């Protein structure tokens, strides 16, 4: 049980400002953590806040242009990207942890007294996580999806069913929301993660299996909503042959 | 390093699934700490928490998940598998620093094989007014995930100008679908005669060509 905020658009060589936490003063005594989820490359530990606040760690890799942060009065975790590149895009996730202190040195002085000692930290676990934020970085610009039918006819239909669907192409930025007769229908319904296509927009295609009995008898129409461009669109899906 | 194994898995409803993580260097401090955990990535969720220090059981969690192993060799068990339990799986250590991640593992559920049925989409008149061409092959209800797809025009295979994606895995039938988009020119297009979809999958009794002839 963790917010963060909504998803995130940026031109690159800019800056992002993420934000995370639990309601109120709930986890105070959790540690502070940022993982890196890049859809389709695996999961990343970025850095990590104390609870005490005496630590504030960053990898290797993100160290040049990553800050995390934490002001204990409004209880509030930040994340900051900067200097953003291509490779940025990716889902960012925040985290709340247990783990454990243990004295690994001491000096002390010769009456006794501990004169220097050093510890560390061991990572128990990461039990909170945050809802996560998507961060998009491109140099295109918003623009509204273009909708095209794809027609059921001879080579679409296998037996008794045949498949129709919207193809929703070149568009900026993610999400877009597709419904099959406002949500009437629902059986059969396939809608396929949005590729990134050479140009940098994107495209989509939604698809339903029908049976060719309900060709003539009944209507298809596919909703295409794009927020960014302020855009829905209804389109009817014939069989054109 | 962690590495983690296998890279993917299927388990058949009902039985056990063994993943393994295994490192380099010791993960144990003092009395008899193993700082190493798991986790559960669900399509679209954030990760969860199931196992820490090796073998205790987060707050939540089921009986069918145990952690088990020391020092080098790690293991998750989860048995009486659901199809809730679809996603990937990571391990974590907190012994060195900085910490890391294991590199995944991909569960699945492991139902009988099913063949998909292809579809052939030509490009609409709609967007050939619009100067562009995209031909789609679809690809309904298959078994594994695993499908190999190749885009013939005049029988000369392309390269380089397709890209698909695959829906998750379907909860009631336990089946992907495939959809491969072709875009081409609108010159290119008038210029070539036949685009068909050479699909190939364990379920096809023998490669399957879906084809259709422009015009």
């Amino acid at each position: 049980q963790l917010v963060q905020s909504g998803p995130e658009v940026r031109k690159p060589g800019t800056s992002v400002k993420v934000s995370c936490k639990a309601p109120g003063n709930t986890l105070k005594t959790y540690d502070l953590h940022w993982v890196r989820s890049v859809p389709g490359q695996g999961l990343q530990w970025m850095g990590w806040i104390s609870h005490e606040g005496d630590k504030k760690v960053i990898v290797e890799r993100f160290k040049a242009k990553v800050t995390i942060d934490w002001d204990r009065s409004t209880n509030t975790a930040y994340l900051q990207l900067s200097g953003l590149t291509s490779g940025d895009t990716a889902v960012y996730y925040c985290a709340k942890g247990s783990k454990h202190r243990l004295r690994d040195y001491a000096l002390y002085d010769d009456d006794g007294a501990l004169n220097w000692a050093v510890d560390v930290d061991y990572l128990s676990n990461l039990e909170f996580w945050g809802q996560g934020t998507a961060v998009t970085v491109s140099s295109a610009s918003t623009k509204g999806p273009s909708v095209f039918p794809l027609a059921p006819s001879s080579k679409s239909t296998s037996g008794g069913t045949a498949a129709l669907g919207c193809l929703v192409k070149d568009y900026f930025p993610e999400p877009v929301t597709v419904s099959w007769n406002s949500g009437a229908l629902t059986s059969g319904v396939h809608t396929f993660p949005a590729v990134l296509q050479s140009s940098g927009l994107y495209s989509l295609s939604s698809v339903v299996t029908v049976p060719s009995s309900s060709l003539g008898t009944q209507t298809y129409i596919c909703n295409v909503n794009h927020k960014p461009s302020n855009t829905k669109v209804d389109k009817k899906v014939e069989p054109k042959s | 390093v962690l590495t983690q194994s296998p890279h993917s898995l299927s388990v058949t409803p009902g039985e056990s699934a063994s993943i393994s993580c295994k490192s380099s260097h010791s993960l144990i401090h003092g009395d008899r700490n193993n700082y190493l955990a798991w986790y559960v990535q669900k399509p679209g969720r954030s990760p969860q928490l199931l196992i820490y220090l090796a073998s205790s059981r987060a707050s939540g969690v089921p009986d069918r998940f145990s952690g088990s192993g020391s020092d080098k060799d790690f293991t998750l068990k989860i048995s009486r598998v659901e199809t809730e339990d679809v996603g990937t799986y990571y391990c974590m250590q907190g012994r060195e620093s900085p910490w890391t991640f294991g590199q995944g593992t991909k569960v699945d559920i492991k139902r009988t094989v099913a063949a998909p049925s292809v579809f052939i989409f030509p490009p609409s008149d709609e967007q050939l007014k619009s100067g562009t061409a995209s031909v789609v092959c679809l690809l309904n209800n298959f078994y594994p995930r695993e499908a190999k797809v190749q885009w013939k025009v005049d029988n000369a295979l392309q390269s380089g100008n397709s890209q698909e994606s695959v829906t998750e895995q379907d909860s009631k039938d336990s089946t992907y679908s495939l959809s491969s988009t072709l875009t081409l020119s609108k010159a290119d297009y008038e210029k070539h005669k036949v685009y068909a979809c050479e699909v190939t999958h364990q379920g096809l009794s023998s490669p399957v060509t879906k084809s259709f002839n422009r015009g």
